[PDB]
């Protein structure tokens, strides 16, 4: 937020709240648009034995 | 009829059924030809009574195990199709059908293959599986595919390339093959793998640990 301090105070008084604490517009806090690769585990049926389909 | 079965019938008729019957335990009658090969001092073919103990046979007719009896690692008692038994079982087991069945193996052809403690037990069974892979007639799906599959898995097991879980996988593969084939070659390929897994699982896991260690 680039709003000057007097306008910030006027906004806080008119709203009756601390508006700067919870700003609707989102800045740097949000997650990066580039992320590391995932690994994504597998399910309970990914076994090499004791896994006959007729039991599940 | 097997040649040995045919060739004892005239003698059986001449001397009578009872004479043949006296030898061996009950329901395990007569004499038997034994071929002792592998890690013995005097590999040989001998004739002996049916229910002779395996240790007596090896130490009497074959000259004993190479390097002494304490050097014995394993014995395949009835040809390549019978599961191997470790030394602790071979000490008191008898060489008849019923006793070897009780020992989780078979009398088979009564071909005793002896392996001492210097043997790569995984490699010998892998060679037997390769034999079965090269002898399969290929007619039925379980033998034609699964014996080759087991051969590949055992070739990897020799190096230790696999993971321990695959051991149980291999066991299941053998069970799939066994009893689902037209003839007993599938049984004869599944049984040695089952014997190796039953008695030498630590060796397989230990080899896999070494392979995982050296390859980082
Ligand atoms: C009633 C009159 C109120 C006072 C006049 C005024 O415009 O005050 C500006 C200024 C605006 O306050 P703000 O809302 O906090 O600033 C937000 C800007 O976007 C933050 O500034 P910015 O970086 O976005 O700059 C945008 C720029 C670009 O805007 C322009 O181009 C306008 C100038 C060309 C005409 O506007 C200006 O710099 C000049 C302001 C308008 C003057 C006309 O007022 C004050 O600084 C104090 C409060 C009132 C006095
Ligand atoms: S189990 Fe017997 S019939 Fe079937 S493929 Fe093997 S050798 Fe041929």
């Amino acid at each position: 937020a680039s709003a000057t301090r007097v306008i910030q105070l006027l906004r806080n008084w008119a709203s009756g709240r601390d508006l700067q604490a919870k700003l609707q517009l989102r800045y740097q806090e949000i997650s990066k648009r580039t992320q590391p690769p995932p690994k994504l585990p597998v399910g309970p049926s990914h076994k090499l034995s004791n896994n006959y389909y007729c039991t599940r | 009829a097997n040649v040995e079965t045919v060739a004892v019938s005239p003698t059986i008729c001449r001397r009578g059924g009872a004479w043949f019957a006296s030898f061996g335990r009950e329901r395990n009658s007569g004499t038997k030809l034994f071929n002792i090969s592998g890690h013995v001092n005097h590999p040989c073919t001998v004739e002996e009574e049916m229910s002779v103990p395996l240790k007596e046979l090896i130490e009497k007719h074959a000259g004993g195990v190479i390097g002494g009896w304490d050097n014995l690692l394993a014995v395949i008692p009835g040809g390549s199709s019978t599961p191997l038994i470790p030394k602790s079982v071979c000490e008191t087991v008898l060489m008849d059908f019923d006793a070897l069945v009780q020992a989780q193996t078979g009398l088979g052809t009564a071909a005793v293959i002896v392996m001492d403690r210097s043997t790569d037990i995984v490699k010998a069974i892998a060679r037997l599986i390769e034999f079965y892979k090269h002898e399969s007639c290929g007619q039925c799906t379980p033998c034609r595919e699964g014996v080759d599959w087991m051969n590949k898995v055992m070739a990897r097991f020799v190096k230790g390339d696999a993971r321990p879980a695959e051991i149980d996988s291999l066991w299941e593969i053998s069970k799939q093959i066994e009893g689902h084939t037209i003839c007993a070659l599938g049984d004869g390929a599944a049984w040695p793998v089952q014997g190796l897994i039953r008695h030498f699982r630590p060796e397989l896991e230990e080899r896999m640990q070494q392979f995982a260690l050296q390859h980082q």
